[PDB]
């Protein structure tokens, strides 16, 4: 992906995280576990919903064929009429297929972007209080209990306390 | 102790295409193309289609005796005509501006038939031996039920002069025709007068038909021809006929009670006794998809037709192996 | 001490839409859709439109006496005709290939009218009692000014044989017609000869018209009909007439001096005495926008028509609350 | 946004910066103030101008309706003619509306990209000579006067001098 | 010691455009637009075009004596007709439904000509003095080779009654015509009978032509006119003629042996004796490009036409100075 | 570019790297040299190939003009027929020209993305064992021989060994 996170420096997804698209997985003395990041997830859900509705509505008004009849000595205008109806179907078929193609690619990179921004968000909080392992993980210098972990997901990681 | 950032994966196999990569497996997708139909011709919003079966529009409208089912038809949602209906013009001929008339039927949901010229009323001429073996009904030689093939009485065809005033507050589809005989001998045999004509006039129409004689190939056992003409007679306007031979008079004229969205669908298929809100020539559609790929000509509240086999949108993200 | 990186915000409320998000407020935007017009019909590049007001193209071209304003018209930028102009064909009838002629007018900016058959010149026939009450002028029964309704003189309609050679180095729009009487009695009353014809020939044209008789509804107080025909007579080519009755002769024929971009705009609107460089049926346009949404049929240097209500491009960036 | 800067780790814009789109705000002993980054701003101005002209010119040649008249027994070709004219308007309306939609989104992410690249440009100069606060700001270890600040905007931040 | 990350540059000058920036130099690009052609008209898939040179489709099909080359033509890939071929209708006239026939030729790859009415067989009438100076061959006055201009023998034009049964298992293009004389004196001079007709009938066709007389401008030295009609006679169907004057009989009728993709290309160009698999009016195309910009009307396996001057895709990356 | 690498913090390309699109250049006691990164390069080659074929195939079915003839009193339907044929050419011309324009821009940013992701990949391995110079280069604290260099290109840079 463009943003290098999904199938990138984060090599794979988590079957174990079912309550969201992006999130955290912690492991300390008291245990481990997955927690979905609600904010980034809800933003992704809204962005894609709108995308789909935007796409539906833009295709909503499009060419509609009507049947017309022509006799044996009106072959030219029968043929004109066919090429006109066909011509518009190709155009509207191309539009739909291309839009899907282009926006699918944008949708996957959107997801890639969101993971990366969430990873950086965390990276910026921790600063030099943890080792950047290079696989999506940050290894703490201080022992980090479940409130310390929540502190990071909170957005409230108290840097001055652990430095 | 550590905390990681990551993303969802699951047991999904759904794939989508992009410009740069195809068959990309994703966690969530949304098909937007409707690919299926029930395979039947069906009532639209409750309202039944006029299925002509083996009769054509001409056969129905001229009242071909094989099209007995379609005398006094109820209102329809749309019409269904086969590609090459066998029961078209029993007596060989042409229907003048047939396609322009069929087009008018796309704006029409219901006809109510009414008599304007009584068959009895032809006291000066003979009206009951205007038949041919090309249009048989129950074994006996018959004719188009809505028009009268007038012939001479005791060897005299006096000039006809008839006028009908449209006092219905509706438009009125009037139909009539002319007979084109085989030779000068048959002209005199049927109508006597060697040179004949039919003059039809309205506020707009100013027509004068003459029979053209020619040697023609026997179609449906007859080398004679009938050429049928029509008009819309506006309310409070009168139509005037005058003829000294070869005239096919109107008995009945269809009255146009309802004008709405309709269409003449072309289909070999029959009737499923099913209901829908989107119909195609190949079947009916029941879906919430924004698209379909069944058939371009549809009627009713329909998704948009495209030629695609596949339209799938990624909603989720790249699913890991 | 510190240094920060940041971006512009301002008091802007302008919003734009994107695929994923709508009504996104931005610092700068650019509307590209022109939504307004002055509501008037106007001179195009200085050059005035031919506004027929209540006259039709036929009424003007045949010289209907109600269309006196439009005798010897100056050159026009475009033409304006109402949807259903009342002053069309005063005497009931049809204009043959009317739509094909109207199409020709889209390629025409100026006609210059000239006389080819002098009204006096009809010495053998009577030319001054070719009128009807259907076309009244100043109370008295009149007729189409550009054509002569010829009748018999002292109970004789001798064959007419007239030829006009186009020696102008221009194309020439010639107009003529035929009268379709009510009954055989009126045929003889007007022209005497029971069977009549009109043969018109050019290098290309090879025509022979015959009057068709029929009983017709009284339109504008008359059940008789006129059927008008036309041609473009190329320079150095002669047109030849021959008729023994029912002939409507050309007095004047329009000469085609200028051919340019024109159009027959359909509008109930009149004239604002305004100038523009882009005109529509609903009004005129003065903008630098690449788009507009006023009306599809325009004339002149115009932005492109779209059905959109809104086309706004983000130029700046997402504006903060 | 895709690049995480605008309304991201930089939570909001600056009403106080009027002479450009992107830039810096410093605060030291001698004072504070906004300075627009000309280079990144002029690049953004060019990119968007071209974008707008590119869009105008691509729509420049597009279907134009012409009036045509048909009599009472030419209803089929009247209807053919209507659907043809309408059909093209829908196509050209869809094109315009979609292009605007798609390129608006690209325009906003373009701006997001430019801020992020400017933030990284600065981040790369300072290296470990300042604290990455996580809000768009860098807090210096050494006292940084107005030449030191200009040094950063210059692109000329002398790292060996302050390490 | 250090390690850097970087990207390719090279001596390329190829540029591409983007929305935001134009003339961007890149390391690699791919032109997808074909801009060139050989400038010649050429054999398509081996199969030669029917190049009529200065003859028209009518000239060829009626067998104009200047179109001697195109008697018994071999099968063609496509047809080439000039904009205004000089050798069209030598004798002034009209070709009825000419454009509808030309359209039929787009579905046709080969005609085989056959005789249905022997020229000798006209024993009751005279067939060998049916010529005019408008169609000269080798100095002498000649006529359309495929049709017979019948005239009276010893001052009598008896009624003609001829029938041809199509027993070939093919469709058959039949051609005939009528002569429109100058005056009533020439009518009697040629055919004697003052009022004449031609009745042509098939299973579908029911026609009756009458000569229209008019004074007409001399085109190609003649003020007389010929009006040519046609039909497709289906196999096992008979066509029946009957006429008492002014009749142009069929000698030969073209037989339709092969139906395939063809087209009537319009080009002033001649023949390069070259072979191709994609042809245009301006020349032939030999490329693997998905697009071209030569000319919209093509025939064969062709790239898609666009109006672009340039279509270049970046494949590589921004090349450094 | 969007991703800030090409003509960005990496000021220019390398004429000296001919065996690939993206790669590394090392310099130590034993010598210097260019090595193309095969994986990122092959991915770029596939992505662009597909892109080009995808574009060709989407334009494959498009309007084709046919010649039709009309006489002197069929001027309306001649004109209808012209506008119909022209109308579709403009549409299909616009489609082709726009697609090229839009996808060219995406192609260049794709390349920009790939360089950036490769630079980050390396950055994440080295961690604080080298100085991030800010020009695409990493200057090592430890002496780094040709196996140490290969170790970085390998993806196998042994961080615990050199810290
Ligand atoms: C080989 C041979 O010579 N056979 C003779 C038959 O041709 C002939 O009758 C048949 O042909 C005549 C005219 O040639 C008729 O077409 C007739 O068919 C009918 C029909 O059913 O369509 C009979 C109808 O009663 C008649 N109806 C009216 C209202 O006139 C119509 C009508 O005349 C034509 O269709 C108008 O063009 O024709 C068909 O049977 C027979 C018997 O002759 S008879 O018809 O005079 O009785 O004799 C054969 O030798
Ligand atoms: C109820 C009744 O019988 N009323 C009689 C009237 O019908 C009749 O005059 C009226 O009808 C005649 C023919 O039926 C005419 O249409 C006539 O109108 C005019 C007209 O203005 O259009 C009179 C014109 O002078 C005449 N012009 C020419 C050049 O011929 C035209 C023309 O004949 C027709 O338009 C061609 O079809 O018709 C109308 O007034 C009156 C008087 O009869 S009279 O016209 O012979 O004088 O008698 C009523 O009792
Ligand atoms: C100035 C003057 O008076 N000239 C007279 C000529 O007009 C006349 O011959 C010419 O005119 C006649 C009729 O007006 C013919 O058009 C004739 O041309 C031909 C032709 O080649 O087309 C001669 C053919 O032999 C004839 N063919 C047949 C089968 O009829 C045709 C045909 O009649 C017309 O084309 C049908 O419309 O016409 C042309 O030479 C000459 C000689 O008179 S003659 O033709 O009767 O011999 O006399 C001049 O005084
Ligand atoms: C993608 O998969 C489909 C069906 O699953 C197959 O027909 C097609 O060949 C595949 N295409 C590619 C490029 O792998
Ligand atoms: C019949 O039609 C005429 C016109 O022909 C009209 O004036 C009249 O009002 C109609 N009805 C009756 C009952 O007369
Ligand atoms: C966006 O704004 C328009 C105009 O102010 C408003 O009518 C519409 O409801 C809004 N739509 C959404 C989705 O917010
Ligand atoms: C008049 O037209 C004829 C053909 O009808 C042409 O040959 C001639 O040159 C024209 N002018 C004169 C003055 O004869
Ligand atoms: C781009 O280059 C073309 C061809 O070399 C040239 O004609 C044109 O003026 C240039 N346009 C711009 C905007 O640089
Ligand atoms: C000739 O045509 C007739 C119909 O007109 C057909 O029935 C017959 O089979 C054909 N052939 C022969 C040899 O009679
Ligand atoms: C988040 O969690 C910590 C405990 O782990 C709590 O003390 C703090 O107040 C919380 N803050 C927010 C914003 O939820
Ligand atoms: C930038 O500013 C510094 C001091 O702030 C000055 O000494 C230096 O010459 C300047 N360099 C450039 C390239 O502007
Ligand atoms: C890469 O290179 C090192 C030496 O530089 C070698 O020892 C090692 O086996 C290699 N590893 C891989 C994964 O190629």
């Amino acid at each position: 992906g463009l943003f290098g996170a999904i199938a990138g420096f984060i090599e794979g997804g988590w079957q174990g995280m079912v309550d969201g698209w992006y999130g955290y997985h912690h492991s300390n003395e008291q245990g481990s576990g997955y927690a979905a990041d609600k904010e980034s997830t809800q933003k992704a859900i809204d962005g894609v919903t709108n995308k789909v509705n935007s796409i539906i509505d833009k295709m909503n008004t499009q060419f509609e064929a009507v049947g017309r009849e022509f006799n044996n000595l009106e072959r030219r205008i029968e043929n004109l009429n066919k090429k006109m109806e066909d011509g518009f179907l190709d155009v509207w078929t191309y539009n739909a297929e291309l839009l899907v193609l282009m926006e699918n690619e944008r949708t996957l990179d959107f997801h890639d972007s969101n993971v990366k921004n969430l990873y950086d968000k965390v990276r910026l909080q921790l600063r030099d209080n943890a080792k950047e392992l290079g696989n999506g993980c940050f290894e703490f210098y201080h022992k980090c209990d479940n409130e310390c972990m929540e502190s990071v997901r909170n957005g409230t990681y108290d840097y001055p306390q652990y430095s | 102790d550590q905390i990681c950032i990551g993303y969802h994966a699951n047991n999904s196999t759904e794939q989508v295409d992009t410009i740069m990569e195809k068959n990309v497996t994703v966690t969530h997708a949304q098909d937007i193309l409707e690919k299926t139909h029930n395979g039947k011709l069906c009532d639209l919003d409750g309202v039944k289609p006029l299925i002509l079966r083996d009769c054509s529009v001409a056969g129905w409208l001229l009242g071909n005796p094989m099209c007995d089912e379609f005398i006094n038809v109820p209102e329809w949602s749309y019409i269904v005509e086969k590609a090459n209906p066998v029961n078209d013009l029993c007596y060989p001929g042409d229907f003048n501006d047939y396609e322009e008339l069929k087009h008018l039927l796309s704006r029409i949901n219901h006809f109510e038939k009414i008599q304007i010229i009584p068959k009895s009323s032809w006291s000066s001429h003979e009206a009951s031996l205007g038949v041919s073996s090309a249009c048989p009904y129950q074994g006996k030689s018959s004719f188009f039920r809505n028009v009268v093939w007038l012939i001479k009485k005791n060897s005299t065809y006096p000039t006809i002069k008839r006028s009908y005033n449209n006092t219905n507050q509706e438009d009125l589809l009037v139909l009539w025709g002319i007979h084109h005989p085989n030779d000068a001998a048959e002209q005199t045999k049927l109508y006597q007068n060697p040179t004949t004509y039919i003059s039809v006039g309205t506020s707009t129409l100013n027509q004068r038909l003459v029979p053209r004689i020619a040697t023609r190939s026997k179609v449906n056992g007859q080398s004679g021809r009938m050429e049928f003409f029509w008009t819309i007679l506006k309310p409070n306007d009168a139509i005037n006929f005058e003829s000294n031979g070869n005239f096919i008079a109107p008995e009945y004229a269809y009255k146009i009670v309802k004008k709405g969205d309709s269409t003449i669908m072309k289909s070999e298929l029959e009737y499923g006794n099913c209901n829908t809100k989107c119909q195609t020539p190949m079947g009916a559609i029941n879906s919430s998809m924004p698209f379909h790929n069944i058939h371009p000509l549809t009627i009713g509240e329909c998704p948009k037709y495209v030629k695609s086999n596949r339209l799938v949108l990624a909603t989720g993200l790249r699913n890991s192996p």
